[PDB]
RNA sequence: AUGUUCAAUAUGUUU
RNA sequence: GUAAAGCGCACGCAGGCGGUUUGUUAAGUCAGAUGUGAAAUCCCCGGGCUCAACCUGGGAACUGCAUCUGAUACUGGCAAGCUUGAGUCUCGUAGAGGGGGGUAGAAUUCCAGGUGUAGCGGUGAAAUGCGUAGAGAUCUGGAGGAAUACCGGUGGCGAAGGCGGCCCCCUGGACGAAGACUGACGCUCAGGUGCGAAAGCGUGGGGAGCAAACAGGAUUAGAUACCCUGGUAGUCCACGCCGUAAACGAUGUCGACUUGGAGGUUGUGCCCUUGAGGCGUGGCUUCCGGAGCUAACGCGUUAAGUCGACCGCCUGGGGAGUAC
């Protein structure tokens, strides 16, 4: 009964792609909008919006590079029934590096390179490859 | 069942106005008087197991809406028990 | 725009949930196409065609429905190019080997009609040997000199003729196909988003590609 | 109309 | 789903999980440090036995634990909100939803009477059987019980089981339009609790028809079967008990998202209602089919597609779902 909304969001980006739709529209979120910065700056998504005041709606423009979805599995690690923290040495590496795994820090929401880099890790949101 | 009049009456009686009637207070008292109307109802007609699983849902609910208000208010919980003559 | 012709406009509630972007709103249950996207795509396909048929061409018609049979023949011959106005062979060019041998005998078939002996053999043989030309003739007119392999495959009805689509496919040579509301828009590489029961609407595309085609015959 | 049963077995190749 | 495997169905305590915002904490979480994590062993760089095994030096590791100082993104606790979840109220709609009571008609059977007469009944064919003591057939009157033709519909309602003549009384649920209202009060659920076809059991009624058992007649090699003639429990009612079904969409519940087509049913808004029409918007529902999935068959917005929460269950076939 809606209990995980970032693996809502998560499978609408999912679906979105599978169906070749050119935005997805889902009830915004701080943590939504965070792991969708993420996803904008590395790549994996266009341009967003977080429209709305009294109930937002996040709208995620999806990316088709060739005809085919940019965002190839993109899976939820840390579901509310089974919570994944990992330490700074123990992040994960998503198809060899050339993935994503986004994982929020202390230090707010970051891929998992940015983590890397920042020398701490958190609890693993979710691998997008 | 419990017209118009009754749950009207009931609003009035138990909540901030008769437009306030979806408040816990209001809530709960409409349950319990339906729950005590019903208690003739099924006094003769034992075998209403259809609309006995209705009372229980509204038993239920009750207790649900109950439970609210207690962990959320134990001054309204107890103002609100001790009014309707609940706790068996 | 309308630029010419009623092509703006076919089939009712058959239509393919993938031709959503050139439906346009469809009126009285009967979905009508964009012309606003129409005609960009259709001089896409021709300057395509314009390209192909520099590199000299072998530019298939397959038109196989009663309206587009006698306008592809028209508008083949009148460029050079080859068409194929009848049931479409299953096999014409993925097993154009055992194809190749079928023409050679309607080719045999028919100098022996003009200069051999179908007249000086037995009238029950001679009478099944023309029989059999007309069968020839009448399925592959438009491949009997097709050198080898075509280069393009203009398609009429993407949904009547999809056994053409899905065997250019595989051979990797490109089709231009009109693709009515009703048809699968993915086997063509250049779709036209038009109408086909209209023979007027077939001849104003028979008549486009042709010109094309010649203009591109230098 | 109705109308039962039947014990267990071989096989074989290249530039 | 069909290979073993979704509890018969729901309610619900512990339990698990939990919408959105701000603040606060810092428990989880993460970072660093301190202590420790015996040595050997394992590993790495060497070094000594002619090599190797072996020995050994120095590291690394001992992925752990508690304490200290930090981060506050997420999870958690507290406080306050918010409305998109979930509920309440107003009006209305449809419905074999349920419980109680009362009637209606058709028909079967029996009884009493009239006409009338030698057949009836049954089958593959017969016979048992009923009939001159007068049947069967036909008409009149009465009794009694059970089920409700037609409507009737891949129609409706219900959590499932299941529920169809009409009327009344008591009652549950569902959906729709417009608004207000409370403000996460929610989802799931081991144990537990309740409902749970038919058969069956107990007590008391009732008993038309049908009919296990039973009897007879056939069939047969035999026929403790199919078939025929009868026929008792039972089927019916009240209240208890059982608690099981191929209790089956063989498909747990809840939520979110993802092309379409033809319907059915029940709401609702508007437009030319310039009719019964057109155009939308909801609930439930039947068939076909796209992507996808699947071993395939097939499912396919009511998924067996893409995900989340919780639960139940499976681990070769027999033995055996038996034994104790
Ligand atoms: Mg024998
Ligand atoms: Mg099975
Ligand atoms: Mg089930
Ligand atoms: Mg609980
Ligand atoms: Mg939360
Ligand atoms: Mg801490
Ligand atoms: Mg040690
Ligand atoms: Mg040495
Ligand atoms: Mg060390
Ligand atoms: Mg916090
Ligand atoms: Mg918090
Ligand atoms: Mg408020
Ligand atoms: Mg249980
Ligand atoms: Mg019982
Ligand atoms: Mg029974
Ligand atoms: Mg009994
Ligand atoms: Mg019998
Ligand atoms: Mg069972
Ligand atoms: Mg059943
Ligand atoms: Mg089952
Ligand atoms: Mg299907
Ligand atoms: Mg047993």
């Amino acid at each position: 009964s809606m209990q995980d909304p970032i693996a809502d969001m998560l499978t609408r980006i999912r679906n979105g792609q599978a169906a070749n739709k050119a935005a997805v529209t889902m009830p915004s979120s701080k943590l939504k909008v965070a792991i969708a910065n993420v996803l904008k700056e590395e790549g994996f998504i266009e341009d967003f919006k977080v429209e709305g005041d009294t109930k937002p709606e996040l709208e995620l423009t999806l990316k088709y590079f060739q005809g085919k979805a940019v965002v190839e599995s993109i899976q939820r690690v840390s579901r509310p029934g089974l919570r994944i923290y990992k330490r700074k040495d123990e992040l994960p590496k998503v198809m060899a590096g050339l993935g994503i795994a986004v994982v929020s820090t202390s230090k707010g929401v970051m891929t998992d390179r940015a983590a890397r880099q920042a020398g701490l890790g958190g609890e693993i949101i979710c691998y997008v490859a | 069942s419990l017209s118009t009049e009754a749950t009207a009456k009931i609003v009035s009686e138990f909540g901030r106005d008769a437009n306030d009637t979806g408040s816990t207070e209001v809530q709960v008292a409409l349950l319990t008087a339906q729950i005590n109307h019903l208690q003739g109802h099924f006094a003769e007609h034992k075998k209403d197991h259809h609309s006995r699983r209705g009372l229980l849902r509204m038993v239920s609910q009750r207790r649900k809406l109950l439970d609210y208000l207690k962990r959320k208010d134990v001054a309204r919980y107890t103002q609100l028990i001790e009014r309707l003559g609940l706790r068996r | 725009m309308l630029k010419a012709g009623v092509h703006f406009g076919h089939q009712t509630r058959y239509w393919n949930p993938k031709m959503k972007p050139f439906i346009f709103g469809a009126r009285n249950k009967v979905h009508i196409i964009n012309l606003e996207k129409t005609v960009p795509m259709f001089n896409e396909a021709l300057a395509e065609l314009n390209k192909i048929a520099s590199r000299k061409g072998k530019i298939l018609f397959v038109g196989t429905k009663r309206a587009a049979s006698e306008a592809v023949k028209d508008a083949a011959l009148s460029c050079d190019q080859f068409f194929v106005n009848h049931r479409w062979l299953g096999g014409m060019l993925t097993n154009w080997k055992t194809v190749r041998q079928s023409i050679k005998r309607l080719k045999d078939l028919e100098t022996q009609s003009q200069d051999g002996t179908f007249d000086k053999l037995t009238k029950k043989e001679a009478l099944m040997r023309t029989r059999e030309l007309e069968k020839l003739e009448n399925s592959l007119g438009g491949i009997k000199d097709m050198g080898g392999l075509p280069d393009a495959l203009f398609v009429i009805d993407a949904d009547h003729e999809h056994i053409a689509i899905k065997e250019a496919n595989n051979l990797g040579i490109p089709v231009f196909a009109i693709v009515d509301t009703n048809s699968d828009p993915d086997g063509v590489d250049f779709v036209i988003p038009g109408n086909d029961d209209a023979i007027r609407a077939v001849t104003l595309y028979l008549g486009a590609v042709a010109a094309t085609v010649r203009e591109g015959r230098s």
